[PDB]
DNA sequence: GCTGATCTTCAGCTGGTTGCTGAGAGTTGCAGCATTGCTGAGTCTTAGCAATGGATACTTCCCGATTCCCCTCACAAAAATAGGTCAGTCTGTCTGGCTAGTTCTGTACTTGCAGACACAGGGCATGTGGGGTTCCTATTTTT
DNA sequence: AAAAATAGGAACCCCACATGCCCTGTGTCTGCAAGTACAGAACTAGCCAGACAGACTGACCTATTTTTGTGAGGGGAATCGGGAAGTATCCATTGCTAAGACTCAGCAATGCTGCAACTCTCAGCAACCAGCTGAAGATCAGC
């Protein structure tokens, strides 16, 4: 029988992990893919300079961060613990975005 | 402006609501009230020129009493009939 | 971009209702009305009414009142058209049209057609049908009952084909159509002059009004080329 | 060239460890499009206001200031760029 | 007893040519005149910062066209960067 | 020659002339170009009639003569693009849309 | 005798109160809550009615928007009750 | 000098406020903390608007301070100027 | 006689000059006071002061002898009124603050 | 070659005045002069939108503390409008 | 306005447990430290520890480590200090002091001491003691140990009093405070000084450095009127 | 419930290194100094209005007690689903080079905007009137 | 007799409309610098290419989380009636805000100069990585 943690501990090590570091946690090269096909419909054959994705890439992320953090936040207000759509929709919602 | 004599003109060359304000001579331009949906005449009136209060027929027969001095309507010894003068018909 | 996509060809019996979606895509859903308009041989195009998926909202024809219901569903980008108690006039084909919520908007994007057969201002387009050749001027009259302030759209529809607009706001190049449409007139007469014809521009030119609660379409126009 | 589905680029993991950071203990399996296509709102409406910014100077290349000013005048400030 | 200086009106000409049997009340009359302040100050702030971006040192057309893009949502701006185009172009032919 | 205003030579209602002086005064630019004015008094105007045919609309829906703030508020709120550019805007006298939500509601 | 069931009465000032425009606060007790806030900052002030007014609608205005998304908060909870708990959600949320 | 003022935000009033909100069900304890947001929203506007009323060396806050206050705070008001 | 910098004379390290110049390019007002940018020179050293000072000690107490973002991040956020004061800011390569629900941790 | 202009030095003179043996990093310098710049143009654009509200054509020592009092928060806004004030005194003494 | 409410004295028997509060009112509650002083007649004015409500944060003198545990309350606006096997060196008087988290800042505010009796850097006062007329000059010495940064506070504390905040940042006067009270001094040398002298006059005052981790106060100076 | 053994992870120490920070040499552009003038801001006085305070009468709402109903919350069963492992696979990353398309810099110059001034018409404040509206009482015909 | 219809005096309201005036927008001319067209330098972003190691992916099983059904009880809603404020309006007071005139100190504009801040560089060291070891904690029996 091989050792297996219980499920909870290992997201909470990764919860710890996570928010000790400050590196980006999505990869560069699909992030600027992504922007790049994004910005294909607003001009074509643009050019972006890498520290312009860089400082895209790091508005996403902490977009994103807040954002799951409210989202943490509307599910533990309905007595759970997963989050869902739902919670991301109310969070948008009463931010403002939606 | 003048557009009371205006709206009582208009909807009679219309056909339009001839339960209260209706003919019986187009050539000398009388015409009578029911006495019944005058009060819903003097209400469409009102909400036209959207007045503050809700005008009863009463408010409403005050101010053909100021056309005889103008000559365009007049008030006759008849139960709930007026006529427009000739200028205007 | 801009997809308005639609179902296709329906047979249904008399008696029944029958639902066609208007599955819409490459815009923001809930910033544009989605209008429906039906077009039968008879009485060319007629304005069923619009949903605003923004707050639902809708607005019918009051000669389609009732027999046509018109449904959002924001999650799936679509938008359906119910029509019920189908009668045998019915047997129509029913386009559903992208306007944007501004007055100066008009129906920009039109769906396919779904083909649906079944077992007050007036608009008056005096030049019926016309000839000719590849390198004249044609003008097209649009005279209405009532006046509109230059809330007036030009349409070109290919036969077997959705309705391709031209001129908005009775002067304004649509997205796309060379310089050589040009509308004109403002009240309660309009104009529409093609500068010079290909064997391309032979269609039928109907002109949209939207100055009040009942779009009306034109009569039509029949263009010949050579 | 021209580039297509991309959006699929932001995988499943990096959306966990984007939602770890937030201090998300428990993920549904539904999140992940969700997450994706507001990415996608988001980057489209900084993207748009970047170009719109580049457009205006006349040029061809992104620079990193324009994404600055694009975010700054969305109430998105961030430091560290100029 | 300064001549406080209104947009009231310009905007009641508007309405009048808009809608010419309907009217208007102060309490409204006094909102649209905030807001076409607000929007006047909007357009010219990020105009301002348009043309200090780039290092001009003037305001043109161009930067105000660049503030309506950037400032008006769908089609408003669309529409209105049509009508500011037109306006300049007939006032260039005087 | 004889005056004519730029609000005429444009064709606007408003006041070109307005607008150049606060553009000048307001601490923009240290010049304005002479299109300016009147590209920024035409947006300002279409703005105006936009919102004013809306509530006007708005008005005549309620059988009403006079645009009061509520009817503007109708109009702002019912267009996704207005609200949008209105967003964090109070409105005296607006008041605010009817809207109950679905569960509220009895079977 | 008549009694109406719970909620249909509150259903009826919902539609009422959204159809309306008036301050739902009455004037003078706000007054005075204004001017004892700001005795605070500066004695011996001094208020416009039109700077009372405003203070008002901007009041009403931001407590009907707070009160819309705790609603939202409680109906995501699988309630129909605001609590507290909800009003704090919605702040924090908001960013308050 | 005036005291316990934020009582005058009676229970009715609260009620009316959520009502227009589209709240069907309020609960007992939702008054107090709505007094206390409510004050909280206050303080920080009568302190901007005294603020500016200050710098202009006024001791009358006037509509264009409030105004002002609201449109520093995000919370532009249109319909006083 | 010798020229002696406005900030000198004022006690500062940031640049009044500089400052001064920035002021009146900027298209704030016609006319920029004598004293008006030594006082934004003065507040501007002031919240420099401040954060450098909470960022180089969060170095200290992470046994570190350069400020990095993450520690700046740390000493703002740490503090409400600095996080006020740039509450809607996001600072590059500078992450979040260690904080978990506490219904997230386990029971026993 | 461009001459960009930063505040990197003054910060450093600063860093220096209150961590005598802490350094910063590239990046930290880099955000520290966007925090400078922002704080810069916030005090700034309130001290000339209070010029304009008053009709004064000048920014002066007053706009800028009360620029300084509306937008720092709590005990902040006090110790900057100290250290403005004790500086404005000792530059008047010259 | 700023007002720290406190429990009365309180009587505990040896190796026991023992938690007063320090309710907190006029103030943004969450934006201002709570500092815990401990004062004893062998010892002078000691530091015990802080809790910043705002995130829970706290730092605890390391004598004092363990022995006090510091909670915060954000409803009722109220921070506990818990005080476990109370030893018979315990009984003395606690005070809570408000402090902002601004490093200029000092301990402005304190609460009226609850006297609970049980059944670095050297911060040195040249005058302990000194006697004065109506209105002459006193000059009291506060040199430190290592360097600080003009991070030094002046303290007045009556007699069975809580002491009184008089200099903050070595020189700037505090709120109320006449400036007939003036400091002076940085680096390792600071003086406070007052000029014309009244009966109240007649005090301990105490300096208090907050430029290192743990902080300390000074030895004290009696001064006494006439 | 109470530890106990086992396995995994995290924290700390020590040596090699390596890319990043701080300081020095060259220079160049802008801050400081010294005049000159003139206008925006400070000061006094007072007109003029709006805010404050009190009174009175009327209307509108608020507060506390009762009843009860249906919503919230606790709890158990089920049934949905996410997480932890693992074998296999696929892609990001790092390295460096080459264009070549784009950006930056320097000149000549030209075109449009600021400044100055005369002046006249647009816009603001205040007034006057038509076509009603409202409000209360009395009078003369019909039902 | 009774009620509907009719008159009428007397304030009053809304929307044009007219009028006086004054100050600000327009017309005209001049000077000059902000911005542009062009040419050439330089620079940096896109593309290519190959290996490879580690992140990603899909299947599987299980535990643990969410959903559903049920029931109790109590919290909140609905009601009501008397009292407590709120409100409208009216008058008097007062105080405080700004207009108008007057004056002059500070700030813009200008030119010259010198030194502080920028760029470029390179040595050296704080931080990073790899390896190792010890403490803390999760997990599965077990008495």
């Amino acid at each position: 029988k091989p050792h297996r943690y219980r499920p909870g501990t290992v997201a909470l090590r990764e919860i710890r992990r996570y928010q000790k570091s400050t590196e980006l946690l999505i990869r560069k090269l699909p992030f600027q893919r992504l922007v790049r096909e994004i910005a294909q419909d607003f001009k074509t054959d643009l050019r972006f300079q890498s520290s312009a994705v860089m400082a895209l890439q790091e508005a996403c992320e902490a977009y994103l961060v807040g954002l799951f953090e409210d989202t943490n936040l509307c599910a533990i207000h309905a007595k759970r613990v997963t989050i869902m759509p739902k919670d991301i929709q109310l969070a948008r919602r009463i931010r403002g975005e939606r | 402006k003048i557009r009371l004599y205006q709206f009582l003109l208009d909807l009679l060359r219309s056909g339009d609501m001839k339960d209260s304000i209706w003919w019986v001579d187009k050539d000398k331009g009388t015409f009578q009230f029911s006495s019944k949906h005058k009060e819903a005449l003097a209400h469409r009136w009102g909400i036209q020129k959207c007045n503050r209060k809700k005008m009863t027929y009463q408010k409403m027969a005050r101010a053909l009493r100021n056309y005889g001095k103008t000559g365009e309507v007049k008030k006759v010894k008849k139960k709930l009939t007026y006529q427009f003068s000739g200028e205007v018909l | 971009e801009v997809q308005l996509q639609q179902s296709g060809p329906e047979l249904v019996e008399p008696g029944t209702s029958v639902k066609m979606p208007c599955k819409a895509s490459g815009y923001t859903f809930t910033s544009y009305t989605i209008q429906w308009v039906k077009q039968t041989p008879r009485q060319g195009l007629e304005w069923i009414g619009y949903i605003y998926p923004y707050n639902a909202g809708t607005k019918y024809n009051e000669k389609f009142k009732g027999k046509a219901t018109l449904t959002s569903d924001k999650s799936s980008s679509t938008v359906y058209m119910e029509l019920s108690s189908l009668t045998s006039e019915d047997s129509a084909v029913y386009y559903c049209a992208r306007k944007s919520s501004r007055l100066r908007s008009t129906l920009d994007y039109w769906g396919q057609g779904t083909s649906v057969t079944v077992s007050d201002i007036k608009m008056t387009q005096s030049p019926s049908s016309m000839h000719a050749s590849l390198g004249e001027r044609v003008t097209i009259t649009c005279k209405a009952s009532q006046d509109i302030r230059s809330y007036l759209s030009w349409y070109q529809q290919k036969p077997w084909k959705s309705p391709k607009t031209l001129i908005y706001y009775a002067t304004s190049l649509a997205d796309g159509v060379p310089s050589r449409f040009s509308g004109s007139g403002s009240g309660q007469d309009f104009s529409l002059t093609i500068n010079n014809l290909e064997s391309d521009d032979t269609a039928t030119y109907y002109c949209l009004q939207h100055g009040e609660s009942p779009y009306t379409f034109g009569s039509g126009t029949k263009l010949e080329i050579k | 060239k021209v580039l297509r589905d991309n959006i699929q680029g932001i995988t499943k993991p990096a959306i966990r460890r984007l939602a770890r950071r937030g201090g998300v203990k428990r993920i549904s399996g539904l999140i992940y499009e969700e997450t994706r296509g507001v990415l996608k709102v988001f980057l489209e409406n900084v993207i748009r206001d970047a170009v719109t910014y580049t457009e205006h100077a006349k040029r061809k290349t992104v620079t990193a200031m324009d994404v600055v000013y694009a975010l700054k005048r969305q109430g998105r400030t961030l430091y560290g760029f100029g | 007893r300064s001549r406080k200086e209104s947009y009231s009106i310009y905007v009641y000409k508007v309405l009048k040519q808009v809608h010419p049997d309907t009217g208007i009340s102060s309490k409204a009359m006094g909102i649209m005149n905030s807001f076409v302040n607000d929007i006047f100050e909007r357009i010219a702030g990020e105009a301002s910062r348009l043309a200090h971006y780039n290092k001009r040192s003037t305001i043109t057309s161009r930067e105000i066209q660049t503030a309506v893009r950037l400032l008006l949502p769908g089609e408003l701006a669309k529409h209105a960067v049509s009508e500011g185009t037109k306006a300049v172009t007939k006032y260039t032919s005087s | 020659a004889k005056a004519k205003s730029r609000s005429s030579r444009a064709g606007l209602q408003f006041p070109v002339g307005r607008v150049h002086r606060l553009l000048r005064k307001g601490n923009y630019a240290e010049r304005v170009g002479a299109g300016a004015p009147v590209y920024m008094a035409a947006v300002l105007e279409y703005l105006t009639a936009e919102i004013l045919e809306l509530a006007g609309n708005a008005a005549r829906d309620n059988k009403k003569c006079r645009i009061i703030p509520r009817h503007l508020q109708l109009a702002i709120r019912n267009d996704e693009e207005l609200n949008k550019l209105l967003g964090k805007v109070t409105i005296a006298q607006g008041g605010v849309l009817p809207n109950i939500q679905a569960v509220l509601l009895p079977k």
